[PDB]
């Protein structure tokens, strides 16, 4: 068997949009609290295979 | 004797007249306290979103 290089250019475009949690925390702008939570699952884990 | 009874009637009328208008400003009041009362819940119910 024998492999090689295409040779030619690939293009893949990636579309991504920013979506945390925000709480009003006090009782005028500005005062809030920024949260996260991250994906888990077996894909995460690494262990899917 | 004319001229203190002249003065006299004018006084009077303008007593009338202060008491006459000083009712106005007093309705005004209570309509713009009644504004004020609601916009305060206005600004309770916009901090519920948040």
């Amino acid at each position: 068997m024998e492999f090689s290089a295409t040779g030619e250019s690939e293009d893949i475009k990636l579309h991504l949009v920013d979506n945390a949690m925000e709480m009003q925390i006090g009782a005028n702008e500005g005062q809030t609290i920024l949260a996260n939570i991250p994906q888990v699952d077996t894909t995460s884990l690494g262990i899917d295979d | 004797s004319e001229k203190l009874r002249g003065q006299i009637s004018g006084l009077k009328r303008a007593s009338l007249n202060a008491q006459d208008g000083i009712s106005l400003l007093q309705t005004a009041e209570g309509g713009l306290q009644n504004i004020q009362d609601m916009l305060q819940r206005m600004r309770e119910l916009a901090v519920q979103a948040g």
